[PDB]
């Protein structure tokens, strides 16, 4: 149980750069469950390309490429 | 015992394979 | 030149005693262009990450892999390996 | 009191004990009908989406197609065709399912209706049918038949184009008088791709009480007429110098 | 001496908004991951950008879900984000 | 004899072969590739088609037309995934209404 | 003597009725030369003196009737988010702001 | 003025396929600039297709193209 690491003043340091000024009780549940779903889905497609690559390691380049996969496109890793 | 218009079905013709 | 009369051979195998309309039937012709564009590209993608010069029925797996839903891609994959092994033997 | 006999009797015109001096009608009839509507190319089939059980009646049993259907809420019956069947409650114009009803003598102002027993609101009584006309034939029956010297027209108008006449066959629904305290009233009904007119009743009608609807006043002629009811607030004659129609 | 409340909250808003730094901390985040990971193939190992590169679209996602979920809060004429905004966000963004 | 007779599938693989060396994907196609692909494009076809009958089976027709196609689809939780960008020509939406709007 | 009218439908059941008629049809809901009219008079800002086809124009229609119909489904999701029945020009401008238009 | 050609009950028509109960009356004035803006951008690839390819008439296969340059793509006039 490490979803429960993502702590309360984390999600709430995330809403303040996000703007929100006043935040419900209720909020942390669903953005637990919201970064578990998005995580179990680039984890997924970097295990897919590690897998493909005929490695035990995964690199940084099979992220690059499961988040351009769905169309995020991150600049800084290569 | 009741069926429905026609036209429905000739608006959009089946694939003629020639 | 297209995919028609293969449509009419893959309709009167799961449904005997029906029709088919011919925008449907051009609807079929574009689903079949769309996935063999997407899985070919998918298929291309994946040959140049490793620096190899070509495609074979590991690559068209990984793409069919990455591309279809769980429980669609497992059957996809079974039928695939089991016309696969079909070929040779 | 009603005694539906097929037999001509010797009562001259108020029907209150011999109904058979005129004729009656079943569901009504057309004269220049052709075949353009809305029948059969959009009105094909109105489905409810019921996802019923049907095999647990009299114990633990609702009652199908209630006032939760799609149907009912927008004033529509449903087809044979129902996912329910022949156990479906929506066709009420065509299993002929009707109230208990008794034509005798209230007022001096005419016949009319009582209730016989206890009769919820949202309940149906009665269906108007009658004779319909169409443009040109008003215009001159209305002329022809205002010079016979008759106190009730049995005119109701459909829609803009529709008046239905109620005069040489009428049904149990031809007697109902005008009061400005309706307890029953009208609703536009469509069965089978066509328009029906049907009488709803509004609230907990006692037994031995009065069902009567509103009418939407109407005048054609010079002259005026009023009602004798006195409820409240009753007016009695027409709103004005009103034309319209 | 009391600040009224908002205003250390539009303080946080100036300072987070001014800053660049990742607000999850890091070995929750790669015992989540790793966690999350082996349910895909057997025996996975980890380079340090992987992980730098995985937080880095997270907090990326979950600003980027936030805007949106404070546009339906103020567009339902409140101030407070409540979980059905989230669910409007995420219904209307297609996911 | 041909290679969809020794596969035992349908579509054909030298169409598929001819496509794959001509389309400009890599300097070489491999081989069980085209016979792969073939399974994979049939097995979507006879889903697509076996849903597309049910659906027309459902409303007392022998045709399949472009809504019943459309009902195949967006009936089925995996189809709508892979489709969700798509839209079909004379194929309408689905029926519903918001239970906030009904009386 | 008069004529007298029925009754009158409650504001909400005609409105139903049509949303169940064109949610079960499917075919062109506008007209066909004022969009043909329209498209080549935008088209005449491009390029003068073109030519089109019939299905290129019926292309054309279907994707707009598409679209126009996608974003008054998510714009019914904001108006009713906004515990509303009315529909509202801002609910337009949030759903293509959310959707990223 | 060919943007008055699409009329106020085919907006309605529209909004009940969409599924509105109720609508205002300024959602006509707003749909028709959304439409405007959305064909002229169709339009503007799809000429631009039509001058690359050496034609002078535009064809329905340069719409789908364009379509598919948007992310919309289109089945059944291929």
């Amino acid at each position: 149980d490490n979803i429960q690491g993502i702590t309360k003043p984390a999600i709430r340091r995330l809403a303040r750069r996000g703007g929100v000024k006043r935040i419900s009780g209720l909020i942390y549940e669903e953005t637990r469950g919201v970064l578990k779903v998005f995580l179990e889905n680039v984890i997924r497609d970097a295990v897919t390309y590690t897998e493909h690559a005929k490695r035990k390691t995964v690199t940084a380049m099979d992220v690059v490429y499961a988040l351009k996969r769905q169309g995020r496109t991150l600049y800084g890793f290569g | 015992a009741e069926e429905g218009d026609s036209e429905s079905e000739i608006e959009d013709e089946t694939f003629n394979p020639s | 030149e297209s995919y028609s009369v293969y449509v009419y051979k893959v309709l009167k195998q799961v449904h005997p005693d029906t029709g088919i309309s011919s925008k449907a039937m051009g609807i079929m012709n574009s689903f079949v262009n769309d996935i063999f564009e997407r899985i070919a590209g998918e298929a291309s993608r994946l040959a140049h990450y490793n620096k190899r010069s070509t495609i074979t029925s590991r690559e068209i797996q990984t793409a069919v892999r990455l591309l279809l839903p769980g429980e669609l891609a497992k059957h996809a994959v079974s039928e695939g390996t089991k016309a696969v092994t079909k070929y040779t033997s | 009191d009603d005694f539906r006999d097929p037999q001509r009797w010797k009562e001259c015109a108020k029907q209150g004990k011999m109904p058979c001096y005129f004729d009656l009608i079943e569901e009504n009839v057309y004269l220049t009908e052709r075949k353009k509507n809305k029948s059969h190319r959009d009105i094909k089939r109105m489905q409810c989406e019921c996802t019923p059980l049907s095999k647990d009646e009299r114990a633990q049993g609702e009652i199908a197609c209630g006032e939760d259907c799609l149907n009912r809420l927008l004033m529509i019956e449903c087809s044979s065709r129902c996912p329910n069947g022949d156990y479906c409650s929506n066709r009420r114009f065509q299993r002929k399912q009707h109230a208990d009803v008794e034509v005798i003598l209230t007022e001096k102002k005419g016949w009319g209706l009582r209730a016989a027993k206890d009769l919820p609101s949202n309940t149906f009584v009665l269906e108007y049918c009658g004779e319909v006309l169409d443009h040109k034939e008003f215009k001159a029956r209305v002329k022809e038949y205002a010079r016979n010297k008759n106190i009730h027209y049995y005119f109701m108008a459909l829609k803009n184009d529709e008046i239905i006449d109620a005069t040489q066959k009428g049904n149990c629904s031809r007697f109902m008088n005008h009061s400005c305290e309706p307890n029953c009233e009208t609703q536009k009904w469509t069965v089978n791709g066509q328009l029906r007119v049907g009488f709803f009743t509004t609230k907990l009608v006692p037994s031995g009480s009065e069902l009567t609807f509103d009418y939407q006043f109407q005048r054609y002629g010079k002259e005026a007429q009023k009602c004798f009811c006195g409820s409240a607030n009753c007016r009695g004659y027409l709103g004005g110098e009103n034309r319209v129609s | 001496h009391r600040y009224r409340p908002g205003t250390v909250a539009l303080r946080e808003i100036r300072r987070y908004q001014k800053s660049t730094e990742l607000l999850i901390r890091k070995l929750p985040f790669q015992r989540l991951v790793r966690e999350i990971a082996q349910d895909f193939k057997t025996d996975l190992r980890f380079q340090s950008s992987a992980v730098m590169a995985l937080q880095e679209a997270s907090e990326a996602y979950l600003v980027g879900l936030f805007e949106d979920t404070n546009l339906a809060a103020i567009h339902a004429k409140r101030v407070t984000i409540m979980p059905k905004d989230i669910q409007l966000a995420r219904r209307i963004r297609g996911e | 004899k041909t290679r969809s007779s020794r596969a035992g599938l349908q579509f054909p693989v030298g169409r598929v072969h001819r496509l794959l060396r001509k389309g400009n994907y890599s300097e070489r196609v491999g081989a069980g590739a085209p016979v792969y692909l073939a399974a994979v494009l049939e097995y979507l076809t006879a889903e697509i088609l076996e849903l597309a009958g049910n659906a027309a089976r459902d409303n007392k027709k022998t045709r399949i037309i472009p809504r019943h196609l459309q009902l195949a689809i967006r009936n089925d939780e995996e189809l709508n995934k892979l489709l969700g960008r798509v839209t079909i020509a004379q194929g309408g939406v689905l029926p519903n209404i918001q239970a906030v709007l009904l009386p």
